[PDB]
């Protein structure tokens, strides 16, 4: 009972219109060409009313009335393409939530899936329970393969909220849309059943707080150099300081040197102008919270972070529980350190921004994320 | 498949439809119309809960429940028949060859699936057992051949390194003459070494020059 | 400071000669745990750090690639390094290799060197698997292709035919030709990876 | 008078360092707030020489420059074996900006590894050649250490004479002989040298089954170890008690 | 949950006279006690500016709806610069009635009192020191929770909150030593040493003790209808010049 | 199943009421009435029996088709293993061809080093020279 | 992109003239000390001397640059044009300030006379 | 041509600071060595000009703008206060006249 592409669901006309009003005209033209090449309804002759309309510079309302009232709901595939192009256009509206893919002994499993043969097996596994439709595309900028699973129900066929699962190219970490219903668990379980084909895979979740964009969750946990350093160690993930060994030795860091400010090790911060020292102090805060050089917004904004510092003084466990919030936490802490409100000589590593978008207990000086 | 609709349609179209018109008035072919209408009115009067549109719906639901209870027994008895190698016991590539269109040949996964299939119309059983034995022998011979081929490849690699080194260093392309006159060059070298040893014995007659010559000769023949 | 500049010049070029090997250790100190003793006015490092600098040398462009870093920190109650930060992509289980070496506990510097050697062998494996297909598409034996990040699943073109490979560590384990005679041309290429360069001229002659 | 005197009295009474390559560690650790490698070049060279590549003597011999390249002749002396180390001498050609290698060639090889490193040094990848030479020296040192330990723990009860160069040790008792192969194969037509351990028993009359001895060696080395795995094989080939 | 609002008083006044004019103006009967309380009663003070005249003043109405039952706690000292202040709970109209009477009768000036950060720290410091009848001061413990709300660019960091449980608070106080000031000698240097956040300079919003009180920048929420002597002594001491 | 339908038909008939109200003409009337009722309930019981037979047969063959769709035989397994045997035979053939090429190279080397000669006298000369060298070494 | 070096040379010029004044006064004190192994008028005379030195350096720069379209020339010309566009406004503001203060003096004197008269009258009224 | 100007200006700054450091060191030397008309003799004896001219004229322009804004704001505030006080002066004069007339009438 899997749905083919030419099926027509029962969607409202005003909400498809409001969705289509959020797109530019050239993607509407390419969508018009691709849909009339695929299915059609109401070759070169019907392209003539569009090649001259956009060359004249007409409004978008005329072309969306043309693309909606010659397909007079469009289909399931066209609605999937509309919502996926909305995802590509405005990525700051969705919310992703990562989940690692362990196996067997406990070692992580790289996915390495093919976009052709994955769709039929997943749609056949999901087709035994609900009326599903699966659509898969590769993102034009990032190296991911965003899937779109939409489950239907009957009181034609009513539609539910679509559920996105984004696979990176070579990671064990799979991002999916945040939902805690029973259909989200069914789709995630069917994906973890159909991706394996050799030995069983489980999806143990790695984080509890959803991350906003897909470039942010791709920088944080996808296959990249920033996946682990992410904080004051961001000079190692972009290699600002060292060149190739075959490069010139007249311009070396050890030969030209650098300009540094002598640290204070006596606690004289609570008891309180030469703008070179001001420039070097601002550069010191920039180095501690970032790499080496707007002006507060970090590489990835993080919404919510809460630590738990468990120190131990004369055999007593002394826990404190910091709990931050906001639109960009570590840029805000950078600004507070910039107004001379937080002593940058005593800011620890985990507060500066390393192992970012994670939150957990800190025992013996070693971070360990929450399960 | 769609048995409740068939049950309810059979009720509504072959029990009430036969007990409504012809079972009430068509018996007057052997007969008066007045007494036939009186008995028909009595029949429709003293029946008005049995042939209703809800009681026969409950009856059709009871028939469906009895047929589902009869279907569950054959459902549990159709999975516990003779086994004959079901799924989830063979590998991926075995059932992919069974379902056709494999589209990706991979000899390592075929070996890891052939070495995993279990053992056991008796002629078909013996033919399957012989085929399993032959396939395991194919996998054994494949592993032995791959290891022996790697050893042979390293062996001829060292042989080609020797032939390239003697083609380069001798710079004459006379490898057969080199291997033929190796013994002659070695014995004239030992003759020259014997003359040098006789000159060392009857030239210096020291005790420290002999020590230096012995140390040099030992650390040249050993290192 | 002129002869001292010459001595620093020799030290820098000797450091570059040592960095040509590929696997190097460099000193490092976290500035959170730089403590002072206050009995003498001197600074001692609380927790020692050790940084590894993996650097694979390429051959198609004949220049060194972007270096990869592994930073180890010394634990405070066990005297054994644990993997602090690493700039390695996530298709290499760098935490798993560090748990695999010596049972899990790494004490001496050669015990860290074995772990750095295993990760460097995986990086050279990825580099060589990309280099072979790029040198193939340079000579145009294959047409426009696409690769993964670790170059372990490729799909190039032939004059008409599309060929898909799932390639393991310098050997092809799966072949897929799609457009009985296909299977001979599928287990033809199912071999090593240099023989793939050999076998693709065996049919276009 | 007094106010003018007070006004006259009021009138008349009216760091950053730059670090370098050669600097001490205290001045480097005072001004350390970034997560960068330390710029003390002697300490960095001590980490690069004493810790990661021990028993190796690298020394730059000469370096010139033309017009925009830089030639560099360097030599290595792999001195893990103190008796007779094998040296080599390279000569590299930079490009010094968008820096690539144009040429690299070998001026000399000390004639102990010249054929063993003949197929290796024709891949034109000098990093793999340097790493393969260093790992071959390390594996050869471990081989002669293991064989000298096995001789020292068996020199009384048996006879212990080697073979071809050092690739196979032979023990014999009472008779019964046992040969322990250990072959280091350089790469050519992975890129590190690999080892191969295999044994062969002789009970006086003839050889034994090579498959069963291969399985016994594989299991008894996969289980116990290598330095303490071969001692169990000599204890089994003794078999006077167990 | 009786929120207290605080107001300063310019002139040192005694409500023994004119209270009959309040009873004439409001037509109720209120009660006043004229105490003399001495903060810490340990003898290392010498009684040097250590007395306070407290005028607790309720209104004897029914206690069904708590919004109409509003105390008017006073305090005073004849040596400080700003001598007196009053603090009231409740949401009645008689509060504005008695404020109008006290404005018109005595001729004083009242400003609302806003708290600083170190004043909030000292108020959480002096709202746990318990007093008993055996002339000694003991310290109870509550799982506190600080609360910040800074003003950053683009609303990057909106609000964050350090939270300290009861047992870790007691462990920090025993780790510093025997003192009557845990939150200013044990907790805040610990937070500065392990996090780097100077709490006296950061913008506090509401230093929250669990269950007992809830301080703010302008008000104090509590659980009982009364305030301790140390809280009022700290409030009167802080607003001086 | 069948037990319910024979209750539903027989309870709703002419026979359950006109038997209660029961000169000879009326006797013949309701006698022919009950005879006709017996005829039609026989025909309807045969109808419902054939309906349950064809319904149970359709359900059984549907369940058997679904079960044989979710199971495997032991003949298409034999065809699949024949195909796998053909693939492994082809792999063994190409491996044997590579072995043959490499041993032809080794046999090409094998005749390049043979020296058919008088190599006992050269061995004796080498032994005599080695003995003279050892004598000159031990005499120094 | 030259604005960064512009403010950098501005701050560096400020530090330059600060240490130039410091060098002048310290060389004067050095000559006072080393001339043989301290009043108000003498200190004022040295201050006048340094003012005349800076004055002569200013006019030397002016006669060297003025007496076209060269480097760092139009900055000084536009600065000298823009510095003297407010003197008339300053003098008008100071004159308006003096007039407002005189009117406030008149109003306060009238109010003080009126308040003394009302105090005397309301004291006689009791 | 501007970066070399910054370079020679910084070189002159370092030279003048070295001169000041050696001068203060000489001051310390003669004061640690320790335990009239010559002032007129001093009064007879005695890269910089663009710096001090640009500095002085820029500070003059900025301080003139600041003083003008400050004095304009204080002038308009004093003007409003003067108008208010003149109004209250007139009303108090009228009430003084009425109270004088009431003093006559009773």
């Amino acid at each position: 009972l899997r749905l083919e592409d030419n099926y027509v669901p029962t969607s409202d006309t005003l909400v498809v219109f409001k969705q289509l009003m959020k797109l530019p005209v050239t993607v509407l033209y390419d969508l018009t060409l691709s849909w009339f090449a695929k299915f059609g309804g109401s070759i070169y002759l019907l392209t003539e009313t569009l090649d001259l309309l956009i060359e004249k510079g007409v409004r978008r309302n005329v072309i969306v009335n043309r693309i909606l009232y010659v397909y007079w709901g469009l289909n399931v595939f066209q609605l999937a393409e509309i919502d996926c192009h909305l995802m590509i256009s405005k990525p700051e509206k969705f919310k992703w939530l990562p989940s690692k893919a362990l196996r067997g002994d406990g070692k992580p499993y790289v996915v390495k899936l093919q976009p052709a043969k994955f769709i039929e097996n997943l749609q056949t596994d999901l087709a035994k329970i609900y009326h599903c439709h699966v659509y898969m595309f590769k993102h034009p900028s990032l190296p991911v393969l965003i899937t779109r699973i939409q489950l239907f129900d009957s009181n034609p066929l009513i539609s539910r909220r679509p559920y996105y699962v984004a696979f990176p190219l070579n990671s064990p970490i799979i991002f999916h849309s945040v939902d805690k219903d029973i259909y989200a668990r069914l789709v995630l379980q069917s994906i973890s059943r159909t991706i394996s084909e050799r030995e069983t895979i489980i999806f143990k979740p790695v984080q509890k707080i959803p991350v906003k964009s897909i470039h942010n969750i791709m920088t944080l946990l996808g296959p990249s150099r920033f996946a682990e350093s992410m904080g004051p160690w961001e000079c190692y993930a972009s290699a600002n300081f060292e060149r190739s060994p075959l490069h010139d030795y007249k311009k070396h860091q050890g030969l030209t040197g650098k300009k540094v400010m002598v640290r204070e090790f006596d606690d004289s911060f609570l008891n309180d102008e030469e703008p070179e020292i001001r420039r070097l102090r601002l550069e010191k805060n920039m180095i501690k919270f970032k790499g080496s050089a707007s002006r507060y917004s970090s590489l990835v904004p993080i919404e919510k972070v809460g630590f738990t510092l468990k120190n131990e003084i004369n055999s007593r466990i002394i826990t404190i529980k910091l709990k931050f919030n906001g639109n960009d936490i570590f840029g805000g802490l950078h600004e507070l350190c910039d107004k001379n409100l937080i002593n940058i000589d005593k800011v620890p590593g985990w507060l500066a921004g390393e192992n970012g978008s994670f939150s957990g207990t800190i025992m013996n000086g070693d971070f360990q994320r929450e399960q | 498949t769609d048995t409740y609709n068939s049950i309810s349609n059979f009720i509504e179209n072959e029990l009430t439809a036969l007990l409504s018109s012809d079972d009430y008035l068509m018996d007057d072919l052997a007969g008066p119309n007045e007494v036939c209408r009186l008995l028909k009115a009595q029949v429709i009067e003293k029946r008005k809960d049995a042939m209703s549109r809800g009681k026969q719906d409950l009856l059709s639901k009871e028939i469906y429940d009895n047929e589902s209870e009869l279907r569950a027994s054959q459902s549990q008895q159709i999975m516990e028949l003779v086994g004959d190698i079901p799924k989830y016991s063979l590998g991926s590539e075995l059932r992919n060859r069974v379902e056709g269109e494999p589209q990706s040949t991979s000899i390592e996964r075929l070996i890891e699936d052939v070495l995993k299939l279990p053992q056991m119309d008796l002629k078909v059983l013996s033919e399957y057992s012989n085929l399993r034995k032959d396939l395991i022998l194919k996998c054994q011979a494949l592993q032995i051949g791959e290891s022996k081929l790697s050893d042979i490849l390293s062996q001829t690699n060292s042989i080609n390194s020797l032939t390239t080194s003697i083609k380069e260093a001798s710079e004459d392309d006379d490898i057969s003459e080199y291997f033929a006159t190796y013994n002659g060059k070695l014995v004239v070298a030992l003759e020259e070494m014997k003359l040098l040893l006789e000159e060392a014995v009857k030239t210096f007659g020291n005790s420290p020059e002999k020590r230096e010559k012995i140390k040099k000769i030992l650390s040249e023949l050993k290192k | 400071s002129t002869s001292d500049r010459s001595e620093l010049e020799d030290y820098i070029v000797l450091e570059n000669v040592y960095r040509m090997f590929g696997i190097t250790f460099f000193p490092l100190v976290d500035p959170i745990d730089l403590k002072i003793k206050d009995a003498s006015g001197e600074i001692f490092v609380d927790r020692e750090m050790l940084g590894i600098r993996l650097e694979v040398f390429s051959e198609r462009t004949s220049q060194f690639e972007k270096p990869h870093y592994v930073l180890l920190k010394k634990r405070i109650k066990s005297n054994s390094w644990f993997l602090f930060k690493h700039t390695i992509p996530s298709f290499i289980d760098v935490q798993g290799i560090f748990d695999d070496t010596n049972g899990g506990l790494v004490i001496s510097h050669d015990d860290a060197y074995l772990f750095a050697k295993r990760v460097f062998l995986q990086l050279v494996e990825v580099q060589k698997r990309r280099q072979i297909f790029k040198d193939l598409e340079a000579k145009k034996i294959i047409h426009d292709l696409d690769l993964d990040l670790e170059s372990s699943m490729v799909s190039f073109f032939v004059k008409d035919i599309k060929v898909e490979l799932f390639v393991k560590q310098n050997e092809i384990v799966s072949c897929s030709i799609l457009d009985n005679n296909k299977s001979k041309w599928e287990i033809a290429l199912l071999g090593s990876l240099d023989d793939l360069e050999l076998k693709l001229n065996h049919s276009f002659a | 008078q007094n106010d003018i005197t007070q006004d006259f009295l009021n009138l008349i009474s009216i760091r950053v360092e730059r670090i370098n390559g050669l600097t001490n560690l205290q001045k480097e650790l005072v001004t350390k707030y970034d997560t960068l490698p330390l710029l003390n070049m002697n300490l960095r060279l001590s980490y690069l020489r004493d810790h990661t590549y021990p028993h190796l003597q690298v020394s730059v011999q000469s370096r010139d420059r033309v017009h925009g390249i830089e030639v560099l002749v360097v030599n290595y002396k792999f001195c893990r074996n103190t008796m007779n180390p094998f040296e080599i001498q390279f000569k590299m050609f930079y490009k010094f900006e968008d820096s690539t290698l144009l040429k690299w060639e070998i001026l000399r090889i000390s004639t102990n590894v010249r054929l063993k490193a003949k197929q290796l040094l024709a891949t034109r990848n000098f990093q793999k050649c340097l790493l393969s030479l260093y790992e071959f020296d390390k594996i050869k040192s471990k081989k002669t250490g293991i064989f000298q330990n096995l001789i020292n723990l068996l020199k009384r009860k048996t006879r212990c004479y080697l073979m071809n160069n050092s690739d196979s040790l032979i023990v014999e008792r009472v008779t019964i002989k046992l040969q322990i192969n250990f072959i280091i194969t350089m790469p050519g037509e992975c890129f590190l040298p690999m080892s191969k351990i295999s044994i062969a028993l002789w009970k006086g009359g003839e050889r034994f089954n090579q498959i069963d001895l291969d399985e016994i060696c594989y299991g008894l080395i996969k289980e116990y170890g290598v330095k303490t795995g071969l001692k169990e094989i000599c204890n089994v080939c003794l078999f006077p008690d167990m | 949950p009786y929120t207290w609002k605080f107001l300063g008083i310019s002139k040192q006044l005694s409500l023994e006279n004119g209270i009959a004019k309040l009873n004439q103006l409001l037509n109720l009967e209120v009660d006043l006690d004229i105490q003399t309380i001495r903060v810490p009663s340990d003898p290392d003070g010498g009684t040097a500016a250590d007395e306070y005249i407290r005028y607790e003043m309720r209104l004897d109405i029914s206690n069904l709806d708590e919004g109409t039952y509003s105390k008017f706690i006073f305090l005073g000292n004849s040596k400080m610069e700003v001598p007196m202040f009053l603090c009231y709970c409740g949401t009645d109209n008689r509060n504005e009635v008695v404020l109008q009477w006290l404005k018109a009768e005595y001729g004083v000036i009242m400003w609302p009192i806003k708290f600083e950060q170190k004043t909030m720290i000292k108020l959480a410091d002096a709202s746990i020191v318990h007093v008993t009848k055996e002339n000694i001061e003991q310290i109870t413990w509550f799982s506190s929770k600080l609360y910040f709300e800074p003003e950053t660019q683009d609303k990057n960091l909106r609000q964050f909150s350090i939270e300290i449980p009861r047992e870790s608070c007691e462990g920090l106080a025993l780790g510093y030593g025997n003192t009557m000031h845990p939150y200013n000698d044990a907790i805040v240097p610990y937070i500065y040493n392990e996090t780097g956040m100077a709490v006296e300079r950061l913008p506090l919003t509401s230093v929250i003790l669990a269950g007992h009180t809830k301080i703010m920048r302008e008000s104090i929420v509590t659980s009982t209808r009364s305030l301790r002597n140390r809280v009022l002594a700290v409030v009167l001491q802080s607003i001086q010049f | 199943s069948e037990q319910l339908l024979h209750n539903y038909v027989s309870d709703s008939l002419l026979t359950t009421l006109i038997s209660f109200q029961e000169e000879q003409q009326l006797q013949h009337w309701y006698e022919l009435l009950q005879a006709r009722d017996a005829r039609v309930t026989s025909e309807l019981e045969a109808r419902i029996k054939q309906f349950f037979i064809t319904l149970r047969s359709r359900l059984l063959r549907f369940l058997e088709s679904e079960q044989l769709s979710h199971s495997l035989s032991l003949e298409t397994l034999i065809d699949a293993l024949y195909k796998i045997n053909d693939l492994l035979q082809q792999r063994l053939q190409i491996l044997d061809d590579a072995i043959q090429e490499k041993t032809s190279e080794l046999a090409e080397f094998e005749n390049m080093v043979r020296s058919p000669s008088a190599g006992d006298n050269a061995i004796p000369g080498l032994l005599q020279i080695i003995q003279s060298y050892i004598n000159l070494l031990e005499e120094n | 992109s030259s604005e960064k070096q512009w403010e950098r040379i501005q701050q560096l010029e400020k530090e330059h003239v600060e240490v130039y004044r410091e060098l002048l006064i310290t060389l004067d004190r050095l000559y006072l000390i080393r001339r043989h192994n301290l009043s108000h008028t003498q200190q004022r005379l040295l201050e006048i001397r340094h003012q005349l030195q800076i004055n002569l350096e200013k006019t030397a720069l002016l006669i060297r640059l003025l007496e076209n379209t060269n480097v760092l020339f139009t900055k000084l010309q536009n600065l000298l044009e823009e510095s003297n566009s407010l003197d008339y406004e300053l003098l008008q503001s100071l004159g308006a300030q003096s007039s407002l203060h005189k009117q406030l003096i008149e109003s306060r004197a009238e109010r003080d006379e009126l308040m003394s008269k009302l105090i005397e009258l309301s004291s006689k009224f009791p | 041509v501007l970066d070399v100007y910054i370079k020679n200006l910084e070189n002159q700054i370092g030279n003048k600071r070295y001169f000041l450091k050696q001068a203060q060191g000489a001051i310390d030397e003669i004061t640690k060595r320790s335990l009239s008309e010559v002032f007129t003799e001093l009064l007879r004896k005695p890269p910089i000009g663009f710096s001090l001219t640009s500095n002085f004229l820029s500070l003059r322009a900025q301080s003139s703008s600041e003083w003008l804004s400050l004095m304009n704001d204080q002038s308009v505030d004093q003007k409003a206060m003067l108008l208010l006080q003149n109004n209250i002066n007139s009303d108090l004069k009228e009430l003084l006249r009425k109270l004088q007339h009431q003093m006559t009438i009773m």
